[PDB]
DNA sequence: ACTAGTAAAAGTACTTGAGCTTGAT
RNA sequence: CAUAAAGACCAGGC
DNA sequence: ATCAAGCTCAAGTACTTAAGCCTGGTCTATACTAGT
């Protein structure tokens, strides 16, 4: 995110990558919530 | 019809006898045991386009330490209350200089009005009754102990000779039948007397708030 | 028979599937079509011996959504152990409810 | 059942289609890593750990769409799928 | 071709919805 | 002495 | 005669919850795509 804002992109890829962003600091918190299909690394598994 | 009704407004007006003579007020003994049939001939026989109207039912009663200290109690006549009576009872109130008052409600309130009782808090306090809810006397059942309502000295002896703060009491709220039964606000100290069965007698003490 | 003929419906759909994916890529080219290198046969054999090699009886990548205790190893005490095991019925209901 | 009622594979000018017919099922047979073939017994391949398995075939015919007035169908016989234990 | 990236009730808490009372008129 | 990971499911004992 | 302001009661839609301790077993790390 940090060169696609230093390079001046789009503004609309920003906008999906600010919602990643979001998503992968706010599911390693809390990764159960509802809704929000979560996120799981190996063998389908999910996270802790 | 009108035997039923005059038996509601026996029953009530009885209800408030003990009730003012609970609050520490002066009740001669005739009302108390004031049999129906001592209501139906002072009063009248119906109050079905009757003598009974709902008015001529007031009560005011004076203080026993203090002859300054009067009760006014209203049986108003329409179901629902708005802000308008209230107005005028709090007008009559204005112009006898009375300050406490009860209000024994037919069919229920407007909450613009209950609101229109809540504000004029350090000077006029009035308060609301249902009449459904003063046919029986809830301090004669049989799970209701006795209440002895404290004066200051006495609540300084608790909180002195326990050696306790104010807040390490346990509580009441001032939203349950008795104590508004005793008509008690905020800061008071209530005494409760029941009986145990380990030890005989209990006396427990109660901070409303 | 009728739970791997439903375990085989799945990846027989599913080998139909890359067939299709392998013959989509070699169309384009216009050269010729050919099935010998086309049929992945990892699929069946895999797929088979995985759900009954572990019990979860789906994919390997819905490992969560999935059914799992049947298929389960076979109890070598003594040979009524044996003869129950193999004579045994269950019903799906969740075993936390009263 | 299974390989007979299923969706053909219609897809698109010159277009190639093939079809699955009949399926043969062979006894269980060991292909070692040498590549050779032995029919192998259950307690070779509990002691081994082995799967006790037999291979599967099928025939499938082929079919062009041209329309160059020749429609030549190339019929083919045991194609390999996978192993049924 | 070989091998490394890779997408059952049951309690509460919050929201909307309909209708009331009341000051304005 | 030191090193034998960890998660998922399953069948059991009181 | 209607017209907003403010408020109460009722129904609709999610979140959170289910005994303790202990002993053995088998299986699994992704099948698929671009670097190299």
């Amino acid at each position: 995110l940090r060169r696609n804002e230093q390079n001046g992109a789009a503004a609309h890829v920003i906008a999906e990558d600010v919602k990643l962003l979001q998503f992968h600091v706010a599911t390693m918190v809390d990764n159960e919530l509802p809704g929000l299909p979560r996120a799981m690394q190996k063998s389908g598994r999910p996270l802790k | 019809d009108d035997e039923e009704e005059t038996y509601r407004l026996w029953k009530i007006r009885k209800t408030i006898m003990q009730l003012c003579h609970d609050r520490g007020y002066l009740v001669t003994q005739d009302e108390l045991d004031q049999t129906l049939e001592e209501f139906k001939a002072q009063f009248g026989d119906k109050p079905s386009e009757g003598r009974p109207r709902r008015t001529d039912l007031t009560v005011l009663v004076a203080h026993n330490d203090d002859p300054t200290d009067q009760m006014f109690v209203f049986f108003p006549e329409e179901p629902k209350v708005g802000i308008k009576t209230i107005k005028v009872y709090c007008q009559r109130m204005q112009e006898e200089n009375i300050t406490r008052a009860l209000i024994v409600v037919q069919q229920g309130m407007t909450p613009s009005a209950k609101q229109s009782l809540v504000d004029m808090a350090p000077k006029y306090i009035l308060e609301q009754f249902l009449q459904q809810e003063l046919l029986i006397n809830i301090t004669e059942h049989e799970l209701v102990p006795e209440h002895v309502v404290m004066t200051k000295e006495e609540v300084t002896e608790l909180l002195a000779r326990y050696k306790l703060r104010e807040n390490q009491l346990p509580r009441i709220q001032a939203g349950d039948p008795v104590a508004r039964y005793f008509g008690i606000k905020r800061g008071q100290v209530v005494k409760i007397i029941r009986p145990s069965e380990t030890a005989g007698r209990y006396i427990t003490y109660r901070l409303v708030q | 028979g009728p739970l791997l003929a439903f375990l085989f419906r799945g990846m027989f759909k599913n080998l139909l599937k890359e067939v299709r994916i392998y013959a989509q890529k070699f169309i384009d080219r216009g050269k010729d079509f050919n099935l010998e290198l086309a049929i992945k046969t990892r699929i069946i054999s895999d797929g088979l011996k995985y759900s009954l090699a572990t019990g979860n009886w789906g994919d390997q990548k819905k490992a969560h959504q999935a059914r799992a205790g049947v298929s389960q190893v076979l109890n070598r005490l003594t040979f009524a152990s044996t003869l129950s095991h193999l004579r045994r019925l269950n019903s799906p209901i969740g075993r936390d409810g009263k | 059942r299974i390989v007979e009622d299923a969706p053909p594979i219609d897809l698109q000018p010159p277009r190639y289609l093939l079809k699955f017919e009949q399926i043969y099922l062979s006894k269980p047979t060991h292909w070692e890593r040498d590549g050779a073939p032995s029919p192998m017994m259950p307690n070779e391949a509990r002691l081994r750990n082995l799967t006790y398995s037999a291979p599967l075939y099928v025939d499938i015919t082929k079919t062009v769409i041209k329309e160059g007035e020749e429609q030549l169908q190339t019929q083919h016989q045991k194609t390999f799928i996978g192993k049924i234990p």
